[PDB]
């Protein structure tokens, strides 16, 4: 593959290097139905396994393939399939190595501003601001005016669309404000706005429970639950200038503001109340030891409930846990350097490793019951959850190892592979542990 | 390598590139096993080797020279006195390691 795209390509015969365009966003745009692991993997091993100057004989492709898909992008002007993979090509060659694409941004920023109701559009929007939240911070000396409007029309997003694309846009709003701006006065502004909310709706239904206005209003209940949960997952205003006074513990105020909407009598407000509370979670891990949030997972997972929405949200919360924790131990520890003279000796700490092990403890037999539901998708994000705890070892292996048999004969293949395989590796490090459990 | 004992050293380490040409008359037994007792400064452990390279080169003439009177002895004893599915894996499952995901 080396010598089949990454060669330097002279600036002639430019019909090679447009069909070589045309071919990698053929094979990406292909490959996004199972997954891009292979691809990162692959570029890293080429970029990493020249690291002497040499010519730098793929640096120089790599960059030209880059600029040449900006170029191409732009003469575009107005087939979405290629416009939507073009972006998508960019936040991977972004992902592999964020220099390649720091003087393009200002051509990326149009994009962004204004778009149509049309799904494709979504993705457009999703993958530029990725993009964005990976290379902002990294700008040689940025311009101010740029970073205003950037805030600006970030939040005139967050303020008109759906789920995923809030989702993927607090995320860069929040980065892009913690690592170079400081005007965090504006968020917590917007974070006032949603609380106040959603408190004057909690006070006037709690001596209301059967008026109807809340039926009517309902929207704006739903994206502020949503909203908020998302604002104390990716950007932590529990602080000492957010506030700007003495801390009135909101943490605590959110968690038990959530917790009272649990118990509510539709389903559309459990189950956003459930994302506030996961995304809450990922931010503050140790509020998974409070009572009230323990009683309400073993209870959600198990006693035969009706609904098969909050069971597959509960799974979720935990997957996206899981995820999380790891990408964001991997590449903290990546730079160590940096804080290394300024730690201890004496103290080598656990409880900040050590708990993403104890959490599990808590729920994991409750998640191993719930591989007999009759449903699918509740069955493979069970599946999902196993196969991403077992894999960083935090459990005993050798307890759910018979469920992990009874699922290698469900119809689906991808289950039944992805156990099997998860066997296989659980047998080849340990000799006896199968012959134990069969 | 180099030296007048350079054989006994490959015959002691290697002894593959020691050829059927080196072997046979190289290196005069009585006098090379000779010179390497007195030799100055000799290790033990090097002269350890140096047995046993030369005892190595002592068999493979032993070996020549028994091939070569053997096919001597065949020689002398002529004259001339005028008067479908066969074997297949069961299913893909021998050789057909899945895909991961």
């Amino acid at each position: 593959f080396q010598k089949l795209w990454f060669t330097p390509t002279p600036h002639n015969d430019k019909e090679a290097m447009t069909r070589k365009i045309l071919n990698i966003t053929d094979v990406v745009a292909a490959c996004r139905d199972t997954g891009y692991d292979w691809f990162e993997q692959l570029l890293q091993n080429l970029l990493k396994s020249e690291e002497d100057s040499s010519y730098k004989p793929v640096k120089k492709a790599c960059t030209q393939l880059v600029d040449n898909l900006v170029e191409h992008i732009l003469k575009y002007e107005e087939n979405s399939g290629r416009l939507v993979a073009c972006i998508t090509t960019l936040f991977l060659f972004s992902k592999i190595r964020p220099q390649l694409m720091v003087k393009h941004a200002m051509t990326m920023q149009p994009y962004l501003t204004t778009k149509c109701s049309t799904q494709n559009d979504f993705m457009v929007i999703c993958n530029v601001a990725k993009i964005l939240e990976l290379v902002v911070p990294l700008m040689e000396h940025p311009s101010e005016t740029f970073l205003a409007t950037i805030e600006e029309d970030l939040m005139k997003l967050i303020i008109k669309y759906g789920m995923t694309v809030v989702q993927h846009c607090v995320s860069c709003l929040g980065a892009v404000v913690n690592k170079v701006t400081q005007n965090f006065k504006f968020v917590w502004a917007c974070f006032n706005r949603y609380y106040g909310a959603i408190s004057k709706l909690k006070s006037q239904h709690q001596e209301d429970p059967n008026n109807t206005s809340l039926l009517t209003n309902k929207p704006a209940l739903l994206r502020s639950l949503f909203t908020v949960g998302a604002l104390c997952r990716h950007f932590d205003f529990d602080l000492e200038d957010f506030k700007g006074n003495s801390k009135v513990n909101i943490k605590d105020k959110v968690l038990e503001l959530l917790m009272y909407f649990t118990k509510h009598s539709d389903e559309e407000v459990q189950t956003k109340a459930i994302i506030g509370l996961g995304f809450a979670f990922i931010q503050h891990p140790s509020l998974m030891f409070e009572q009230e949030v323990k009683n309400l997972y073993n209870n959600i997972l198990s006693d035969k409930n009706s609904s098969v929405n909050l069971k597959i949200q509960v799974l979720k919360n935990l997957q996206t846990y899981l995820q999380e924790e790891d990408t964001r131990m991997q590449q903290a520890d990546r730079d160590w350097k940096k804080v290394a003279k300024q730690e201890d000796l004496k103290e080598m700490g656990d409880v900040s490793s050590g708990m993403s092990s104890s959490i599990m403890q808590l729920y994991l037999k409750q998640v191993l019951e719930a591989f007999f539901h009759t449903q699918s998708s509740v069955r493979h994000f069970a599946l999902n959850v196993i196969a991403l705890t077992l894999n960083q070892g935090l459990i005993h292996p050798v307890q759910c190892v018979p469920y992990l048999i009874a699922m290698g004969t469900d119809p689906e293949p991808a289950m039944r592979n992805k156990a099997d395989q998860q066997l296989v590796e659980i047998d080849k490090k340990y000799a006896g542990f199968i012959h134990m459990k069969a | 390598k180099r030296g007048p004992l350079a054989k006994i050293w490959l015959a002691a380490h290697w002894d593959k590139k020691l050829t059927k040409a080196h072997v046979f008359e190289c290196n005069l037994e009585s006098s090379v096993e000779s010179i390497i007792s007195p030799k100055v400064k000799m290790a033990l452990r090097t002269s350890g080797h140096l047995l046993l390279g030369v005892v190595r080169i002592y068999h493979r003439k032993a070996k020549y020279l028994l091939a070569d009177c053997n096919e001597a002895f065949i020689k002398i004893k002529m004259a001339f006195r005028p008067g479908i599915l066969q074997e297949n894996d069961f299913g893909d499952f021998g050789m057909d390691d899945r895909e991961i995901m």
